[PDB]
């Protein structure tokens, strides 16, 4: 293989994305399964190590030895509140190695422990291989993104994950800076530009306020919810359907894990349909005790079941504006990042709050961070 | 709707279901091979410590078979069939019931080994 170009990689908590600038535009690279985003999942089995789609596709079969959310651990001390809170939720072991957390798994009949940067390096290796598979050239140089609130230890641990993967990490840039670069907000003519990045994707919610003056990005404030996303929207739909089944059939399906899974999978798909249609239908034969469940949900009902969650997203906006000492009329640009910003009610709340101000959403939200990281990678 | 009104559009849905029937036949064969291996371990010369490992390796395989059957149900659940597509609706119901009977068999194995 010959010498390849520089890539932009968005290393996410639940999914990762790689992009390359070629022939005048950014191309988001599809993985071996044809997916434009790859799960940030590493699975340790009796005979092998799986990364990406292959790791998530066996999560139900091997829950204790399938690691994800390493980004929630990377560069943190074991005693950190975030690590201690998060641990209860995870099916895999998190041990204390002299003040530093380590994921403990069963790999090839042996109990083995890994650092969060080692797990992320495996995810980075996969992202590198995806780009090499498409370009047909060796990929060494990369711009890797990190959240704006990441401290020195979290930033260095991300650079170390890059180094372990054999990548030359040209630059580590903030995720809201990458999103701003994707839309060319630093290339706009005038005085200092105040930008709000609304990031609702991968199970986290992050709001950042940036000031761009003469190409210098300044993080004025950060706010958000560490555990808020599409999974919560799906859960509210599942509750609605479980209640509907109790009303129509006087049967509780909630303790049959397979019936709940079939319902949850159908709900996630219906939620996606409700982003471009006002109605979605679901047909599930023999859901529980031989009962067929044929139903539908309107966009309006989906919004009602999630009203507190959707409205809730504006509190972080209010908190970030107050911390940055800025009124809402002082924001010149609003950028949408993450798959859940595709929800029409979410866009409406954010546009209404900013008094009819048009949102920057033309670039797929799931891809905008890797898109800007790839633009930055081409400039270097 | 009307009877003897077979449409070219239903041919498309029936082709999707036929592919899923084939995939279920393949997963079913795997289940039968797991059953033969189960009997093999039980009627073989493996001592307690070695049969334990052999049954757990089998447990992982059973879990893979259950997951594959679950991914077939999810795929079937993406189908929306108009009331008039009677032949498709009957084939979808028979396939789901066939998968649920194989899942019940997997559970018979899964609960009897490696625990
Ligand atoms: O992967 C993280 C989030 C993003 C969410 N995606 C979406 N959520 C809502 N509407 C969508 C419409 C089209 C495409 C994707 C959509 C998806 O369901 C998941 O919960």
């Amino acid at each position: 293989m010959s010498k390849g170009p520089a890539v932009g990689i968005d290393l996410g908590t639940t999914y990762s994305c790689v992009g390359v600038f070629q022939h005048g535009k950014v191309e988001i690279i599809a993985n071996d399964q044809g997916n434009r985003t790859t799960p940030s999942y590493v699975a340790f089995t009796d005979t092998e190590r799986l990364i990406g789609d292959a790791a998530k596709n066996q999560v139900a079969m091997n829950p204790t030895n399938t690691v994800f959310d390493a980004k929630r651990l990377i560069g943190r001390r074991f005693d950190d509140a975030v690590v201690q809170s998060d641990m209860k939720h995870w099916p895999f072991m998190v041990v204390n190695d002299a003040g530093r957390p380590k994921v403990q798994v069963e790999y090839k009949g042996e109990t083995k422990s890994f650092y969060p940067e080692e797990v992320s390096s495996m995810v980075l290796t996969k992202m590198k291989e995806i780009a090499e598979a498409y370009l047909g050239k060796t990929v060494t140089n990369a711009v890797v993104t990190v959240p704006a609130y990441f401290n020195d230890s979290q930033r260095q641990a991300t650079k170390d994950a890059g180094t372990i993967a054999g990548l030359n990490v040209l630059r580590i840039i903030n995720e809201p800076t990458a999103a701003a670069i994707a839309y060319g907000l630093d290339k706009k003519v005038g005085a200092e530009r105040n930008v709000l990045i609304f990031d609702l994707g991968g199970g986290t919610f992050d709001v950042s306020i940036l000031t761009i003056e003469d190409g210098i990005f300044e993080v004025k404030s950060t706010a958000g919810d560490t555990h808020l996303g599409g999974e919560d929207f799906d859960n509210r739909m599942v509750n609605h359907f479980i209640a509907e089944f109790k009303r129509k059939h006087k049967k509780d399906i909630s303790e049959n894990k397979r019936a709940v899974r079939r319902l949850r999978t159908a709900c996630e798909r219906a939620k996606r349909t409700l982003s471009s249609s006002t109605q979605a239908s679901i047909e599930i034969d023999s859901l529980y005790e031989g009962i067929d469940f044929y139903t539908s949900i309107t966009r309006a009902r989906f919004e009602e079941l999630n009203a507190d969650l959707f409205r809730g997203t504006l509190d972080p906006v209010e908190k970030a504006l107050r911390d940055a000492k800025l009124d809402k009329s002082q924001i010149h640009d609003i950028v949408l990042v993450g798959g859940s910003t595709r929800i029409p009610k979410i866009q409406k709340l954010l546009q209404d709050f900013f008094n009819g101000k048009e949102l920057n959403k033309s670039i797929n939200p799931d891809e905008a961070v890797a898109y800007g990281a790839a633009v930055q990678a081409a400039i270097l | 709707g009307p009877l003897g009104s077979n449409s070219p559009q239903e041919e498309v849905e029936l082709k999707k279901l036929k592919h899923l029937e084939k995939s279920v036949e393949k997963i079913a064969d795997q289940l039968e091979e797991l059953n033969k291996e189960l009997t093999g371990i039980q009627q073989g010369f493996l001592p307690k410590d070695l049969q334990a490992e052999a049954l757990c390796k089998l447990d992982r395989r059973v879990k893979a078979t259950i997951e594959q059957f679950m991914k077939i149900l999810e795929e079937i659940d993406t189908l929306i069939l108009p009331e008039n597509f009677k032949d498709s609706r009957l084939k979808r119901k028979g396939l789901v019931k066939k998968v649920q009977a194989f899942l019940a068999e997997c559970d018979t194995v899964e609960q009897n080994i490696c625990q």
